[PDB]
């Protein structure tokens, strides 16, 4: 049996040295969309009949707060990536947690700059992985240095948040 | 042991025997998972907050961890099952969260009470019961 999973996909944008206000976000539960984010209203909302009618409405209050915290963090991170080239630039974070059939858990996050993977972190072990490329290494050094200036607690708390939500959403269905 | 804030004149002496009868702000049960995430607004620098753990199998057996000025000042007496036992402050809102995540075993099942002192009395802002069970539905 395939693992249950909760996946968040957030993206922030910058142009001409300015990180745009707000962020884009979506969430999938066991591979299906369940969450969308209204960038104008600044509200997480249900996506699909199941999320609309089965999940408690408190879901969207919690997700709104959590996405706001995550999205503003991502805006800050983009601000500190060195890139003086013109054009629209993007930073995307994919965050996932899983519960497997043996009841064990997994969790990770992955960062993409202009569509290119440059950093993955295992939220359970704290191990980081950077692709073997000069560009990705530069980006990852950029980001990880900014973060350096409760590291373990920070990463484990992200995993705890995710797992708690996954368990709650699975129960509702 | 004392909880609360000296600067706010809101200190309370913890009596674990009284916790069972306190009405919690929110209360729920997890089967096969022990993740408690308690939400504290406007925590002051000197405020002591924390989490009490009462073992399912003996209501008299109670452990405690405590947090003050963004640091753990007391660990659970047994930390071997701990995955996370620490606080963090949010950036977008003035909230401190206390995280307690542990492996679920015959020794960690029970009641986790997130504590705060208000007007010199012990409050329970959230209570989580933890039971054995399959995480995978
Ligand atoms: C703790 O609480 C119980 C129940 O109210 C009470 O009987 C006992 O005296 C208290 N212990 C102390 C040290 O105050
Ligand atoms: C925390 O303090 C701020 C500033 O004094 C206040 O606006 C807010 O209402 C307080 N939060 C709560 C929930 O008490
Ligand atoms: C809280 O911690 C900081 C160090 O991070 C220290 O400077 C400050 O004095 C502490 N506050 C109290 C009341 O202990
Ligand atoms: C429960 O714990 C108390 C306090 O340690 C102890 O006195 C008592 O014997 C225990 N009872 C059982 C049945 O384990
Ligand atoms: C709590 O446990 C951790 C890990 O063993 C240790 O580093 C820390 O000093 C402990 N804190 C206290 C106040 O006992
Ligand atoms: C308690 O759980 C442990 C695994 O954490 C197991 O090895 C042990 O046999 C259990 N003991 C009892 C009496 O349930």
């Amino acid at each position: 049996m395939e693992p249950h999973s909760l996946r968040y996909n957030l993206m922030v944008l910058s142009q001409d040295e300015s990180v745009q206000s707000g962020f884009l976000a979506e969430g999938h539960l066991d591979g299906q969309p369940f969450l969308r984010y209204d960038r104008q209203k600044r509200r997480a909302k249900p996506q699909g009949q199941w999320a609309e009618d089965v999940l408690g409405a408190e879901t969207w209050d919690t997700e709104t707060e959590d996405l706001t915290e995550n999205g503003q963090d991502l805006r800050r991170t983009l601000t500190h990536i060195k890139d003086q080239k013109g054009g629209l630039h993007s930073l995307q974070e994919i965050r996932v947690c899983e519960i497997h059939e043996d009841s064990s858990t997994r969790g990770s996050r992955h960062f993409y700059y202009n569509g290119e993977l440059f950093l993955s972190q295992n939220l359970e072990t704290q191990e980081s992985t950077v692709p073997q490329s000069s560009r990705a290494q530069t980006l990852a050094m950029n980001v990880t240095n900014f973060w350096k200036e409760k590291t373990k607690t920070h990463y484990r708390a992200m995993q705890a948040d995710c797992l708690q939500k996954l368990q709650r959403y699975l129960k509702s269905g | 042991v004392d909880l609360g804030s000296k600067s706010s004149n809101s200190t309370c002496r913890l009596n674990v025997t009284e916790l069972a009868s306190i009405h919690p702000g929110e209360t729920w049960t997890l089967h096969g998972m022990c993740i408690s995430i308690c939400y504290y607004e406007n925590v002051t620098e000197d405020e002591i907050i924390g989490v009490a753990f009462t073992w399912q199998h003996n209501e008299s057996v109670v452990d405690l961890w405590l947090y003050q000025n963004d640091t753990v000042i007391r660990n659970f007496s047994d930390i071997t099952t701990n995955i996370l036992q620490d606080g963090l402050k949010m950036r977008t809102v003035p909230v401190t969260k206390l995280y307690t995540s542990r492996m679920v075993t015959n020794l960690t099942v029970g009641r986790y009470d997130c504590l705060r002192c208000e007007n010199g009395t012990t409050k329970i802002i959230e209570r989580l019961y933890v039971r054995l069970g399959s995480l995978y539905p």
